[PDB]
């Protein structure tokens, strides 16, 4: 369990670093966001199952539901960007600088 | 790097001048790396060649700032035989300011650097003499 | 918490599953239930600094 | 009115200000000591409540 | 002090509820009554200080400043009556309200027993001077002048606030008399040196010290007449009062931290007197004369002789009165000719004989004619400075020589000589402005007759 | 939007920070944070323009990254301590990541690069909603854990927040960007006073909110997006320039306005805790903030900028727009300084 | 800093021990200023809505003054209770820890030697 | 002195310095990619200060 | 009007720093200050020393 939890935290760190280093695809950014979400789900579930915390096993269900609604909101925003610009390229999102 | 930074302070000023210059040069180099990373990330270059050229220019400039500051401060302290005095740090900060003005190629920037960095170095020397806490833990 | 509506009205919206030694379904004790109970029984009423 | 009125008014003002000065110094000392070692009413950082701990007999006897 | 603060406070509803054809009359008459009421602080039949309450008090130094402010307010309304005659009623009442706010907050500032309350009222007085200069100034440089004045003063005043809070934490109450009684000596360390500089530079900016005096000439030039009065006659003396109040808890290291500021003051009054010689603007020339006089006040306060403190006090009051009179005469000429050029109006002795007489007495008070309180201040400052060091008399002599030269150069090029006959728009005189000169000059004569009122704390 | 979804969206916007403040669980404070974020996003994309879409996208990705970092800290604390609250012995790394992500949510520097852009391109009332309401919940989470945080990291974040906010507000012309860097500087002040006295943090937050509300109401009176647009306010609504000047001077912290009280008591407490250099630098950057405020005052009130010809017709028309609680917040944000012992605790 | 004290009723405005405090005089400068602030608020609202400043909305000005005085009175009661309980906890801690707060024997101006710094 | 060098020394020098700093610090290109790279640098820096402070 | 503007407001827009005026400003703003500093410092040190060993006589000097 400590080795696998360390691997899960490094997976979250890699997904976070991928989120922070943008590429041309906002879809890829959202996919990195759900890489973080999935890593959070596995760490929470393994922690609850290891600690036998039956009172807190609803917490993975709540993080899944809340993050899924948040990503639905983000997908709607990406749909709006793709509609206004043809593509989802993040460098098209830059006219609020001035 | 911790024992390095408080190994600057383990020796009185005017003694181990080469070591003090090396530590202040390293501190200037780290500050230049941080500033260059911020510069190339906030304002991206047209290509990676001039990007790393800008990183090297900023790092060398700030390393020269640290080298001139440490050398001037330690030499002044040893040639005027009184280490616990903020004027050595004022002269060292002014020498660093002239170094910055020479790197920028502007005597106005030299005067800015001299006055401001000398004032900052003098206040830092006063703080290290008589116990100024820059980031104090809450007490009251 | 920052605001104490739950403590003012006496309700427990989320205070009953704070830790492992809390209420559990069908009395299934979590791991280190006794140790956490001992820690809470020690730390209660003396504040965070004296608890540490 | 006279000089004695201003004299004794000044005495009362000085007494009030000196009492305020020593009270402010003492409350600085009180806050510093209590934050350093919280043992009185102030700076009582929270702690999980014992009332939400199950004490009933459970399925596992080793608890 | 409340019996002076409250009716000055109630001047504002009188201003905003008076008829537009009665506002100036009512406010001027009632502010004259405010000055008459404020004259009761001179009832000092004992060595004890008039401690009215736990918050307000009167002092042999604070009393002349309060009486001076209460006296200048109706004079301020009189000078502001003319250039607002083509102006809206709401803006007129607003300007009167701004002047009344100056007068109220300055009385509270001088009468405050607490230095933190003194600081709050310090830049609480800074705000309406900014508003007056920026809104009712004439030229396009009024905005820049307001920026310069405000930011010199605030960059000065921030380390004063830090020094005040440090002193409060170290001692406990920051009450003026408690500090004066339980004053503790300083260890002459670097922290105490920087603390001394922090609590000195705010009042040194407000004085202004030489080198940092650049906000004053442009603010005085682009300011209206009431702004020029309030600056040159109250605010510099407010910085003076600040140094006098704060210098008691700064022993012993002021005896060597006084060194650069004394030299700056002496050489700077020489420098500014030379600028007065070679100055082409009348308001600028009077402003630099004010800088030189306040430099004399710096030299006296920093050498910290009791005779020097007295000379600073009498020079405060005398220079405030004579500088207000000089700015009034300059503003009368400016409202005549719509110009500020020093050399453009020359032969005004012919057309305006009584105004040229007022010019002559104002300049004679400026150049320290005996037995006026002006010369008493400069002579006692001279005596204390020579006691401090015998070679100060050379700088004092050069300053006095150039002072006489710029005052007589003022008189010669503004009154004497041939008349510029092309200025056919020269109205003879207003009874209002002649009354303004008379009300400026008579208290100078009365304080010359009795100089014991403005001697100050030391004697 | 029809009133059904208007009521639902406003109720969830209200409910998010309420759950965060009322909740004693890290999980519930988290879920309140995304109630606030998710409920406010349609309100940003309400206008349906490319600038609003840009602001909504940047705001979403910033808050999503910060919320995932917050949940990382919560899960790591849950593993390390077996509970759902940073009690006393959670890891300093976990606490620093929590402070990192809450500072990212707040928009204080060096995480401030999105706040002026998100504030731009959205309507003024949404700028007010963001810059006032969206900060109480991260401040609530920060206040709940004050003795555990790292004073060095907080002091660095705060001083650079005031530096970048002062420099930005000095730089631009746009009213929304000006208010955003003003928010960054004020959050720097609140963050700096956070580890020593959270009561003064709450006092500064309430003072900033009651100063930000009448700014935004006055901007919404004429939709003045620009320094010039608020500069011709004398022809549009001359009965407001006095309060504009007073409230901007209060935002600058000039006495005797009540906006001097938060900076004053914060400096006083910081000097009680002996961080004199930090307090001096904060006060000088506050002077820079006051400089751009004074330039704005010069533009809108003390001078009279030239006007247009259709402003005659706009003065011909009447208006019932300005609401009743504008004057109450204006007076409470200008003339409350003698009630300072009552305002502080 | 005072939230964790014993006997702290959560989210209680004016607890029963606050009833031991004397109430405000109801004509004191704080409440008089609160009424003046309410009157100024009413006048400012009238001028902003472009009504007569004093001759319009008398019911509105009266409601403003009354609400300001009411809220100021109850907030002043709460603040007085808070300052009183702060002083009470102060003096209780001082009494409970006398070894940390010693009454120092302070001498007169006959055994202490302050240095003299001549001004000359 | 007055019209050249004291102006060049205190106020215009302070104004020029702050103008240069505000231009350099808010010459932002407006790209969320650069902003998130900056955020990553901030994260790395704060981890470094935590590691050296302990 | 042109003469007043040239003498007053045109100076700083039309000023450029050269080594000659830099040296002139430095000497005219400092050299008198250090000169009078040394003069007053030497006089005050001599007077203070003369008082400390008492060689200076203040026969009737009471109003200093
Ligand atoms: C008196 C002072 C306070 C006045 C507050 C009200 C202000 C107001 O509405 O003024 C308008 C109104 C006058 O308007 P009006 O002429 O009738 O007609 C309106 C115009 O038509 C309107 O025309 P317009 O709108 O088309 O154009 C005008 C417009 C055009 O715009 C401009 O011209 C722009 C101007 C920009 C420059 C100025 C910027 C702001 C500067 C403010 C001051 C700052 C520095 C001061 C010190 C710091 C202050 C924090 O605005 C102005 O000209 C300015 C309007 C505001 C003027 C009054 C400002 C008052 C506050 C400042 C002074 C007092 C406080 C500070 C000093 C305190 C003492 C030291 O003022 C009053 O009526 C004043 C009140 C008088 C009666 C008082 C009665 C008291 C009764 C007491 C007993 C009953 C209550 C008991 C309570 C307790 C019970 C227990
Ligand atoms: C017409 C208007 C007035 C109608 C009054 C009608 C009611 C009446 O007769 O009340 C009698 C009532 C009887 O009170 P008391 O029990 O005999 O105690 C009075 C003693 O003098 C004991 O009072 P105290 O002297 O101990 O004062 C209590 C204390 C606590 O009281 C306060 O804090 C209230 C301060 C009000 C001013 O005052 C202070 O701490 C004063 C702070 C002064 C510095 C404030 C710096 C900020 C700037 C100036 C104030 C803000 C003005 C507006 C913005 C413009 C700024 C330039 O007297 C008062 O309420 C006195 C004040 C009345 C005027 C208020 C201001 C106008
Ligand atoms: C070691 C190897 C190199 C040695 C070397 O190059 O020596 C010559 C070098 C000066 O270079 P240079 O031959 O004048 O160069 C002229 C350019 O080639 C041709 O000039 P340009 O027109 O191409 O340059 C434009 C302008 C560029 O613009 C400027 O330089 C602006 C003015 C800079 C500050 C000037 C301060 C002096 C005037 C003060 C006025 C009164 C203020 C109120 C009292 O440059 C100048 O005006 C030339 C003078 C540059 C002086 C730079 C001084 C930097 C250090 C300042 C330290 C702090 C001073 C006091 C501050 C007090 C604050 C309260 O250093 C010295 O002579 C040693 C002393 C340096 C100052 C200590
Ligand atoms: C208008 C003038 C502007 C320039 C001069 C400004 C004032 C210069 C002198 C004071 C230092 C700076 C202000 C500090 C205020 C508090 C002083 C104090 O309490 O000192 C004792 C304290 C020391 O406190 P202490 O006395 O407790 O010391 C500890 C002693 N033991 C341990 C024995 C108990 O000094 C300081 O803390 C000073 C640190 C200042 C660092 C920050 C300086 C920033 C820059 C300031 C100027 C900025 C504006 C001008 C820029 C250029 C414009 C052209
Ligand atoms: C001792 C004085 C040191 C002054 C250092 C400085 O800031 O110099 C500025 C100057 C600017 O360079 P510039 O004006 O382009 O002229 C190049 C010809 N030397 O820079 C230089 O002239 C740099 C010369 C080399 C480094 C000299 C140290
Ligand atoms: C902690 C450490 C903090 C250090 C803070 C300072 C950092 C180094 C200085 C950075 C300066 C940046 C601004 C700048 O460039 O200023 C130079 C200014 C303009 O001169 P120019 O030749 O145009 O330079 C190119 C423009 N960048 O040059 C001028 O305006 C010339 C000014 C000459 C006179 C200066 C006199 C001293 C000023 C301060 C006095 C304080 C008392
Ligand atoms: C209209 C207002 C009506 C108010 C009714 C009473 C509200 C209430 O219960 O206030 C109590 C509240 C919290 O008090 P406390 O128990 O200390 O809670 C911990 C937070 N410090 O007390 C506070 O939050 C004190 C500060 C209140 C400030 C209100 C004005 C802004
Ligand atoms: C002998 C004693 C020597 C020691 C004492 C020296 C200090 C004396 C007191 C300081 C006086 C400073 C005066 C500053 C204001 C004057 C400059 C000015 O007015 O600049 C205006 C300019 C903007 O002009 P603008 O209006 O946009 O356009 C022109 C016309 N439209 O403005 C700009 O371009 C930018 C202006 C920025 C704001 C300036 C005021 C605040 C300065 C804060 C300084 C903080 C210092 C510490 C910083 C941290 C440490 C490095
Ligand atoms: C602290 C600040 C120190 C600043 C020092 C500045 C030194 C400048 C030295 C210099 O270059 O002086 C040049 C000056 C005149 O030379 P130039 O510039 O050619 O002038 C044209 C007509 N004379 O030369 C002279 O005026 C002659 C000086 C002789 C000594």
């Amino acid at each position: 369990m400590p080795s696998t939890f360390f691997n899960l935290t490094m997976a979250f760190s890699l997904s976070l670093l991928g989120t922070l280093m943008f590429r041309s695809h906002l879809m890829s950014t959202l996919l990195c966001l759900e890489g973080m979400v999935l890593s959070l789900f596995i760490m929470t579930s393994v922690t609850s199952l290891n600690s036998n915390s039956m009172s807190s096993m609803p917490i993975p269900i709540t993080i899944l539901v809340f993050a899924a609604c948040e990503a639905a909101v983000g997908l709607a925003l990406l749909v709006k960007v793709s509609n206004t610009y043809g593509t989802d390229y993040v460098q098209n999102l830059n006219l609020l600088q001035c | 790097v911790k024992r390095f930074f408080e190994s600057y302070h383990e020796v009185p000023d005017g003694t181990q001048c080469h070591r003090k210059t090396y530590i202040t040069t390293a501190l200037g180099g780290i500050c230049g790396i941080i500033g260059s990373a911020y510069s190339v990330s906030l304002n991206p270059a047209d290509s990676t060649l001039e990007a790393v050229a800008r990183v090297g220019r900023y790092t060398f400039t700030a390393a020269a700032i640290g080298a001139m500051f440490g050398l001037t401060t330690c030499v002044s302290a040893q040639v005027r035989e009184k280490p616990d005095d903020p004027l050595n740090y004022f002269i060292g900060g002014c020498a660093g300011g002239l170094t910055l003005g020479a790197r920028t190629h502007s005597y106005g920037t030299a005067a800015m650097g001299c006055v401001y960095m000398g004032t900052a170095a003098a206040l830092f020397k006063i703080g290290k003499l008589e116990g100024w806490e820059l980031f104090p833990t809450p007490k009251v | 918490p920052f605001l104490d509506i739950q403590k003012k009205l006496g309700i427990s919206l989320d205070r009953h599953f704070m830790f492992l030694s809390a209420e559990q379904p069908y009395k299934n004790a979590a791991r280190c239930h006794a140790f956490e109970k001992e820690w809470i029984e020690c730390a209660h009423g003396i504040g965070g600094t004296r608890a540490k | 009115d006279g000089p004695e009125k201003n004299y004794e008014k000044t005495l009362a003002i000085l007494q009030i200000e000196s009492e305020k000065a020593e009270l402010r110094l003492k409350e600085q000392e009180v806050r510093r000591l209590m934050r350093a070692r919280g043992d009185g009413p102030w700076y009582q950082f929270p702690t999980p409540e014992k009332e939400f701990i199950d004490h009933s007999p459970k399925a596992t006897p080793d608890n | 002090m409340l019996k002076i603060i409250l009716p000055s406070l109630m001047l504002l509803p009188l201003t905003w509820l008076s008829s537009p054809k009665k506002t100036w009359t009512n406010v001027t008459s009632y502010s004259f009554l405010i000055s008459l009421t404020s004259l009761t602080l001179l009832w000092q039949t004992d060595e004890n200080y008039k401690n009215f309450s736990n918050m307000f008090s009167s002092d042999p130094l604070s009393t002349p400043l309060i009486i001076l402010t209460a006296w200048l307010l109706p004079l301020m309304l009189m000078a502001s009556q003319n250039h607002l005659k083509k102006d809206n009623n709401v803006l007129q009442k607003l300007y009167i309200s701004m002047l009344i706010s100056l007068q109220i907050l300055l009385i509270m500032t001088f009468s405050a027993t607490e230095l933190i309350m003194f600081y709050i009222l310090f830049e609480a007085t800074l705000i309406p001077t900014l508003i007056i200069i920026t809104r009712w100034g004439n030229q396009t440089e009024r905005l820049n002048a307001g920026i310069y004045f405000l930011f010199y003063t605030l960059i000065g005043s921030i380390p004063l606030l830090i020094a005040l809070i440090l002193i409060q934490n170290h001692v406990g109450t920051l009450n003026l008399m408690i500090l004066s009684f339980t004053t503790h000596t300083l260890d002459a360390s670097w922290s105490n040196n920087l603390l001394w500089l922090a609590c000195m530079m705010a009042f040194l900016i407000k004085m202004p010290l030489y080198g940092v005096h650049l906000w004053l000439p442009k603010a005085h030039v682009e300011a209206p007449i009431a702004g020029s009065m309030i600056l040159a006659a109250i605010l510099l003396k407010l910085g003076s009062y600040g140094m006098i109040r704060i210098s008691i808890i700064l022993d012993p290291l002021t005896k060597y931290m006084a060194y650069p500021f004394i030299l700056l003051s002496l050489w700077g009054m020489i420098m500014t007197s030379s600028i007065c010689l070679r100055q082409t603007d009348l308001k600028s020339l009077i402003a630099y004369s004010s800088v030189s006089h306040m430099a004399l006040v710096i030299a006296s306060i920093m050498i910290q002789t009791p005779w020097s403190f007295m000379g600073a006090t009498m020079l405060m009051i005398a220079h405030g009165l004579t500088s207000s009179l000089l700015f009034c005469l300059a503003n009368s000429n400016y409202e005549r000719i719509h110009s500020r050029t020093m050399i453009m109006a020359r032969g005004l002795q012919m057309v305006f004989p009584l105004m040229a007489t007022w010019w002559l007495m104002a300049s004679l008070a400026n150049l320290a004619l005996p037995p006026s309180i002006n010369l008493m201040g400069e002579l006692f400052i001279t005596m204390s400075l020579f006691s401090w060091s015998n070679f100060t008399i050379i700088l004092m002599g050069i300053n006095i020589i150039i002072t006489g030269m710029y005052s007589m150069y003022m008189i010669i090029t503004t009154q004497r000589g041939k008349l510029t006959n092309h200025m056919i728009n020269l109205q003879p005189s207003h009874t209002r402005e002649l009354t303004l000169m008379a009300l400026h000059m008579i208290p100078l004569i009365l304080l010359t007759t009795s100089p014991k009122l403005i001697t100050g704390l030391t004697m | 939007m029809n009133p059904i979804t208007l009521a639902i969206i406003y109720f969830t916007i209200f409910l998010g920070p309420v759950i965060t403040m009322s909740s004693t669980n890290l999980m519930l404070m988290w879920v309140g944070l995304e109630f606030s974020l998710l409920a406010i996003i349609p309100m940003l994309i309400n206008k349906k323009n490319p600038r609003s879409t840009e602001a909504a996208t940047k705001y979403f990705v910033t808050q999503a990254t910060a919320s995932m970092i917050i949940l990382l800290a919560i899960v790591l604390n849950y593993k390390q301590l077996g509970t759902w609250m940073f009690q006393q012995q959670t890891n300093g790394l976990i606490l620093n990541m929590t402070l990192m992500a809450l500072s990212m949510k707040l928009g204080l520097a060096p995480f401030h690069f999105w706040l002026p852009e998100v504030t731009q391109g959205i309507p003024l009332h949404m700028g007010l909603i963001l810059l006032t309401w969206q900060k109480i919940a991260p401040l609530s989470i920060l206040i709940q854990i004050y003795p555990l945080l790292n004073s060095t990291i907080i002091l660095m974040l705060a001083i650079t927040s005031i530096f970048m906010g002062a420099w930005g507000g000095l730089n631009q012309t746009q009213m929304r960007k000006i208010m955003a860097y003003s928010s960054i500087a004020h959050m720097g002040w609140m963050l700096a006073i956070l580890p020593y006295n959270p009561s003064l943090t709450l006092l500064n937050l309430m003072i900033y909110i009651i100063l930000t509300a009448p700014m935004f109401m006055a901007l919404m009176l004429n939709n003045s997006m620009t320094i010039n647009s608020i500069s011709l306010l004398w022809n549009k609504t001359p009965a407001m320039l006095t309060m504009i000047s007073l409230m901007l001077l209060s935002l600058g912290g000039l006495p005797p306005l009540t906006g001097f009280l938060p900076k004053w008591i914060i400096i006083t407490e910081l000097m009680k805790n002996n961080c004199l250099i930090m307090a001096t630098l904060m006060a000088m950057m506050a002077l820079l903030n006051l400089f751009f405020y004074t330039r704005l005052i010069y533009s809108t009130s003390l001078t009279m900028f030239p006007t247009n010809n259709n402003s005659k017709m706009m003065t011909h028309q009447t208006k019932t727009k300005p609401n009743l609680m504008f004057s109450t917040l204006a007076i409470m944000s200008t003339m409350t300084l003698p009630l300072a012992p009552q305002l502080i605790t | 800093m005072m939230n964790g004290r014993p006997g702290h009723e959560p989210l209680k405005f004016l607890p029963d021990e606050a009833r031991s405090l004397p109430p405000p005089k109801l004509n004191d400068p704080r409440l008089v200023y609160m009424g003046l602030l309410g009157y100024c608020t009413g006048l400012m609202d009238n001028m902003l809505r472009m009504r007569p400043v004093m001759r319009a909305g008398l019911h509105r000005q009266l409601l403003f003054v009354t609400s300001f005085v009411f809220a100021g009175y109850f907030y002043l009661k709460r603040q007085n209770y808070l300052y009183a309980v702060k002083d009470h906890d102060m003096f209780g801690y001082i009494k409970l820890h006398p070894e940390d707060f010693p009454e120092k024997e302070k001498k007169t101006y006959a055994e202490i030697l302050e240095p003299f710094h001549p001004v000359r | 002195l007055d019209l050249i060098w004291l102006e060049k020394t205190i106020p215009k020098s302070t104004s020029t310095l702050h103008t240069n700093m505000t231009t350099l610090t808010t010459n932002q290109k407006g790209l969320i990619k650069l902003y998130f790279m900056s955020f990553l640098i901030n994260i790395i820096l704060i981890i470094i200060l935590y590691s050296i402070n302990l | 009007i042109r003469w007043t503007y040239a003498r007053s407001a045109n100076i700083y827009p039309n000023f450029r720093p050269t080594p000659k005026n830099s040296l002139l400003g430095a000497v005219a703003g400092f050299g008198p200050l250090i000169f009078w500093y040394y003069v007053f410092k030497t006089d005050r040190d001599r007077k203070e020393r003369l008082i400390q060993e008492g060689k200076l006589d203040r026969k009737f000097n009471i109003s200093y």
